[PDB]
């Protein structure tokens, strides 16, 4: 998997090859690679780690588990709109907008995008 | 077509001229199948000495194991008990399939309950898992003991068993006296025997520790028996009646054979009978301990030594003649009672019926498989009957064990051609009874397609199975037999010998082939 | 029973949960209303299960192996990790094949590479490369290799796509790694999804590029037909009696060749709408493909069944349906007319995946019994959006029902027939009541098509009528 | 190169291989790939092709020509910023959003953005 951080901090975009399925959560891979997405708790209930995930190949997006935990923190949040958590719900596709501490590497290549800021603003 | 008189089932509605004819297009036309010259070589080779070699230099490939994962024997153990429901901390596809499995084995209802482990566990743990599901199991089910196991997912995870559930009482969910064993079950070492050992040594622990201070060895002047990851209830029940008549006291631990064997009376019982928590808690007050099944019992064996102070007589598993023998004469040994009559009379008829069927038993050469102590105990009994067991393989097996069984073949002149594999599935087996055939096998129900392998090459070289061991899906109730003690003995040479008969009529049925030997007393 | 008596059960039930656990098992629960289109109005789906309820469901495993990648046969499927998960699924499933087992066929063998202590520590992608060498080295007739991962695969962190991609340059042998991990989904859907993905990614565009295939106006594929019992089959067969050509099976009876080849067709027939229709919008949006449902349960949906299908295509498709029709309708009958007096009103409770407890509705309503309840173990609204329009008025739905729901509901609804798991089978077969395997077919079948229809009912009579549920209660008591 | 469109209009992200420095000047690749940017004029004066191209790489950017041209059209249709254009004239760096008839693949990654409107709006 290729995943290209992108963020108005970093000074370039990041190209960062990835093994899928790990239990690092693309918050590992984020600290191995040194992209700097803030992670401010351990459980799981805050939206800092919020990212905008791109599936750029379209045609190879995978199914995947929407956890109620971070449903209910992007709802906190704000970045789930009813049309995408029915699309999770049902179809099981992932939202545009994950928790990039609780979100599972797939093998296909995605574009992250953080702010460097919370997940509430 | 189907007529309403003469239905047929999936045999033999697809050997009808339009089915053959449907079949015949699809893979002349889709398939792409290779032509039958290259299978018919291929299984050719396969069947080839050859082919063995490359077969046995195996490293990480496996094919048809024969052993399963430890979670179910914990399952297994933990039903022994009384009002206790199995719980296994992981994911919910493995509690599922240890209940179809031993619903397929045993034709009963099987309870256990799970955590529902998921994608936010393996990220976060899974202590609220445990305490949620702990508080629901009790509130639902209304269990008088939740026995916990891990899956391999909880064991990698490393998840803390202890700390879950000590916090899992502290916070309120389930109240501070309820008992809550739990053992540490990973499925990537050993195989379904370790867990019940695992999940017994976890129980005893759990009752027996902290109060081994008033406990003197042989208050109650009774014998505990550790039966063992055991699938055969009539040997529950024989390892009773033996001791019943025999008049000594005893504490049957982790007795499952009356929840896995209930009436259908119009109501479902999830627990029937089990071994009560007071005789948990009063099994350090015995005379001493006996182990059923040594060789998979050794972590039990430790705990008892270590805490209990019971000193646990070295005995072999009670399969055959002299190691019944053998075992009767320690219990009488320890508890005092002399042997009855009643079981020196049913010595005397085993006796009397090997002497009657040794003229069909000897010679016979057999390949058997399944769990160390049920291999080892059936290779001696074999032994005391004339037979050669050529292949021996035990996939769960180690270096110690394949010396004792090489110890007890060498200790007789028919364990001379005789070969012991550890480590080695089905697959090896097969490749085994190719190349230096057998006269039958004996094994659980895995092994039929091996059978089928083997006709497939030719009548001359088919090689007939005997079900004895677990899991046995394709026959009904074979699970209430026995295999231990002397009406073990009798059951399995009356299988035997009738085996022997049967494939040796099916032989001579050819009128004015072979029928010459179709002899009407045999 | 009114919505009154059935509302006022279902509070009584969940009066024994935990408030929390009550809470969210009221949502799984619902009386039907036909006049109801959106199901999300109430019943919600597709839920985690509530942890130590003795939930019914499985894990993405099965729904991968054991139910997708398993029924192809001139594969060999890898079960990557401990040996549990490898050897409870095997053979487990009755999707029948034609073919030499250990030769060219591999359904009923169970390949895994059996993790011991030392590859959790220190990985296993070098064992699953040797493991590839030894199958290439002793299977030379298999024509590729899947490797389902267990639930230890993705949390030590293995790299199988590497491995799969490396091996495959190497070998020239399509080797297909399937993230089908335990813990990854609430139940064996998203096993589904993602057998449908690797399906999609490795293995269905391999002729992308090929022309040499000779298509024609009547190709059609079967999608979804697991070919239990030989239902495909019997599928099949009415299928090229109308001069369709069936040119793939998805996935019972199924060669990775029928796979690639299924672009080629003209029409993709899908049974099983949730474990398929991943891969049957994949084909529509991608290659053109139409697709359709068809329900083959029952005389009267195979009719209209046949029918639809015809209508999808010329006048001599239809005047051949009608003939088919035409040439079944006695058999059919005469099997009505034995079999319906014995099933008159009885009264009829199933619980079984995803598909089956909305499709076989049909057989049982053309044999005069009503079913008084049915629910799925995981299915999504979807699913329940078709049901509602199935069931009756003041029906019973559950969602993921439990041990305790399950047995109280039969206890109070006392039906007459229950069709379930075998997890369930001898639960209520110690209660007196009458069960049918729909998972397996109790080891009996096909149910699919007019040669079917023939096996269920004799199925169903001989199961509700039979004597031995008359000597439970003891004479004496 | 790979090259992922993306678009309102396109239902999935395509990803594209592509020979980078052809004649042919990702309009080529797009029309080839079935990629459906607007094009109308034959010369360059228009700005219908306008995309917006990120580099994913970050690290792998090649230097490039913004022909006067080019650089015209942009500042007519307004997706010229004076500090992009300064950018370009002295260190040789593409600006964010060019004209996909004028731009010529280079060996990296790209993403390549439009919403099937002409350029200026
Ligand atoms: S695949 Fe599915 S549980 Fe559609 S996982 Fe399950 S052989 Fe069921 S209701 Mo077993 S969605 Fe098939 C099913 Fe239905 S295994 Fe079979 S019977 S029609
Ligand atoms: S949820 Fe599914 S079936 Fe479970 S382990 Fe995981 S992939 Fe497999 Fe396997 S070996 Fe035994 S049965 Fe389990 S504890 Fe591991
Ligand atoms: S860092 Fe708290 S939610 Fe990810
Ligand atoms: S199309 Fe006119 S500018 Fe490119
Ligand atoms: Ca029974």
């Amino acid at each position: 998997a290729t995943i290209y951080f992108s963020s108005p901090l970093m000074p370039h975009n990041k190209k960062v090859q990835a093994v899928a399925g790990k239990r690092s959560t693309l918050l590992g891979v984020a600290q191995e690679n040194g992209v700097k997405i803030p992670f401010e708790c351990q459980d799981g209930n805050c939206g800092s780690c919020l990212v905008k995930i791109t599936h750029l190949d379209g045609e190879r997006i995978k199914g995947m588990l929407l956890t109620d935990k971070e449903r209910n923190v992007l709802k906190s949040v704000g970045k789930l709109p009813k049309s995408e958590e029915e699309r999770a719900a049902v179809r099981d596709l992932p939202p545009t907008y994950r928790l990039a501490c609780q979100t599972i590497v797939t093998d296909e290549d995605l574009l992250v995008e953080f702010t460097g800021e919370p997940g509430g603003a | 077509s189907q007529q309403v008189d003469k239905i047929k089932a999936s045999y033999p509605l697809f050997l009808d001229q339009d089915y053959k004819d449907m079949l015949a297009k699809k893979r002349d036309g889709f398939e792409e199948k290779y032509p039958q010259d290259k299978i018919d070589e291929v299984f050719q080779w396969t069947t080839t000495k050859e082919y063995q070699e490359l077969n046995f230099q195996r490293e990480a490939l496996t094919v048809n194991p024969a052993k399963a994962c430890q979670p179910l024997g914990a399952v297994l153990c933990a039903l022994g008990f009384e009002k206790t429901m199995p719980y296994v901390h992981g994911s919910q596809g493995c509690v599922a399939y240890f209940r179809s499995y031993f619903n397929r084995h045993f034709r009963e209802p099987v309870s256990c309950v799970s955590d529902s482990m998921t994608e936010d566990a393996a990220v976060f743990g899974g202590q609220q898992n445990m305490k949620d599901g702990l508080q629901n199991c009790k509130a639902t089910y209304k269990p008088d003991m939740i026995a916990v196991s891990t899956t391999c997912m909880a064991e990698v995870i490393g998840d803390d068993l202890n700390a879950f559930i000590n916090n899992s009482k502290k916070e309120g969910f389930i109240p501070d006296e309820f008992p809550v064993p739990f053992a540490h079950t990973p499925s990537f070492v050993g195989s379904h025997v370790t867990g019940w050992d695992n999940m017994f040594e976890g129980i005893a622990r759990y009752f027996t520790l902290k109060s081994m201070d008033d406990k003197v060895v042989g208050s109650n002047k009774k014998i505990n028996i550790v039966p063992g990851f055991e699938t055969y209830l009539g040997n529950f029940r024989v390892i009773k009646r033996m001791l019943s008549e025999m008049g000594v006291g005893y504490s049957l631990l982790s007795d499952p054979e009356e929840v896995l064997d209930t009436p259908a009376d119009g109501q479902f019982r999830m627990y029937a009978g089990g071994t009560t928590q007071e005789e948990m808690k009063d099994a350090p007050n015995a005379l001493n301990t006996v182990l059923l099944q040594p060789w998979h019992l050794e972590k039990t064996k430790k705990f008892v030594e270590g805490t209990w102070k019971h000193e646990v007589p070295k005995l072999n598993i009670p399969m055959g003649l002299d190691w019944t023998d053998e075992f009767l004469m320690k219990v009488s040994e320890i508890s005092g009672q002399p042997i009855p009559a009643s079981l020196t009379k049913e010595r005397g008829r085993l006796v009397d019926m090997m002497t009657d069927s040794h003229t069909w038993l000897h010679g016979k050469r057999f390949a058997l498989w399944g769990d160390p102590d049920f291999v080892m105990g059936l290779v001696k009994f074999l032994l005391e009957l004339g037979c050669e067991p050529v292949h021996i393989l035990c996939h769960n097996g180690n270096k110690r064990w394949k010396k004792a069984v090489d110890a007890i073949l060498a200790a007789s002149p028919y364990g001379k051609n005789a070969t012991v594999y550890i480590g080695k599935d089905l697959w090896h087996l097969r490749s085994l009874v190719f190349t230096d055939k057998p006269d039958f096998m004996i094994g659980n129900s895995y092994g039929k397609f091996i059978q089928r392998d083997t006709l497939h090459k030719g009548k001359e070289f088919e090689v007939p199975l005997i079900r004895i061991g677990f899991p046995i899906f394709d026959r009904h109730h074979l699970h209430r037999s026995t295999t231990l003690g002397y009406e073990g003995a009798m059951q399995i040479l009356t299988t035997l010998v009738n085996s022997i008969l049967e494939r040796l009529d099916e032989e001579t049925r050819g009128m004015q082939a072979t029928d010459y030997n179709h002899d009407l007393v045999r | 029973m009114s919505r009154e008596e059935v509302e006022s059960l279902i509070q009584e039930v969940l009066e024994v949960y935990p408030e929390k656990a009550r809470k969210d098992r009221n949502k799984h629960l619902a009386v039907n209303d036909p006049a109801v289109t959106q199901s999300k109005k109430c019943i919600i789906s597709n839920k985690k299960s509530q942890p130590g309820l003795m939930t019914i469901r499985g894990c993405a495993y099965a729904g991968s192996k054991g139910v997708v990648w398993g029924p192809i046969k001139d594969m060999i499927h890898i079960s990557h990790g401990p040996v549990g998960c490898g050897q409870y699924s095997r053979a487990g499933r009755r999707n029948y094949y034609i073919g030499t087992t250990g030769v060219n066929a591999f359904v009923t063998m169970n390949f895994t590479s059996d993790f011991q202590e030392k590859d959790i520590v220190f990985g296993g992608d070098k064992k699953l490369a040797k493991l590839i060498d030894e199958v290439e080295t002793l299977f030379p007739l298999n024509k590729g290799i899947s490797v389902q991962s267990e639930c230890p695969i993705g949390l030590i962190g293995d790299d199988i796509e590497s491995v799969s991609k490396v091996k495959g340059a190497e070998l020239s042998k399509t080797i297909v790694p399937v993230r089908c991990e335990g813990f990854r989904g609430v139940s064996q859907s998203l096993g589904h999804h993602i057998a449908n993905d690797a399906v999609r990614d490795w293995v269905l565009g391999k002729r992308d590029e090929d022309t040499t295939f000779a298509s024609t106006p009547y190709d059609v594929a079967i999608i979804g037909d697991y070919n239990i019992g030989g239902d495909a089959w019997s599928s099949r067969i009415l299928l090229e009696e109308m001069g369709l050509r069936c040119v793939a099976q998805w996935s019972g009876d199924g060669s990775i060749s029928e796979i690639e080849l299924t672009p080629k067709v003209k029409l993709n027939l899908v049974h099983c709408y949730r474990s398929m229709n991943y891969i049957s919008r994949h084909m529509e949006e991608k290659y053109g493909i139409p697709w359709m449902e068809y329900n083959f349960f029952g005389p009267t949906k195979t009719i209209e069944s046949l029918r639809a299908i015809a209508a999808k295509f010329d006048e001599s498709i239809q005047k051949k349906c009608e003939e088919v029709i035409a040439k079944y309708k006695p058999e059919w009958e005469a099997v009505v007319a034995k079999y319906r007096p014995r099933l008159e009103g009885k009264r009829v409770m199933l619980y079984i995946g995803g598909l089956r407890p909305r499709h076989v509705i049909g057989a049982y309503e053309d044999l005069g019994m009503e079913v008084v309840g049915t629910g799925y173990e995981f299915a999504h609204n979807d699913d329940y959006d078709r049901t509602m329009k199935e069931m009756g008025d003041s029906t019973l739905l559950y969602d993921d029902v439990t041990g305790y729901e399950f047995e109280e509901f039969v206890k109070r609804i006392k039906p007459d027939l229950i069709g379930s798991g075998i997890k369930e089978k001898f639960i209520f077969q110690k209660m007196g009541i009458p069960f049918r395997e729909m998972h397996s077919w109790d080891y009996s079948g096909p149910y699919h098509g007019f040669d079917g229809f023939a096996i269920f009912a004799r199925d169903m009579d001989m199961t509700l009528n039979n004597p031995c549920w008359k000597k439970l209660q003891a004479p004496w008591e």
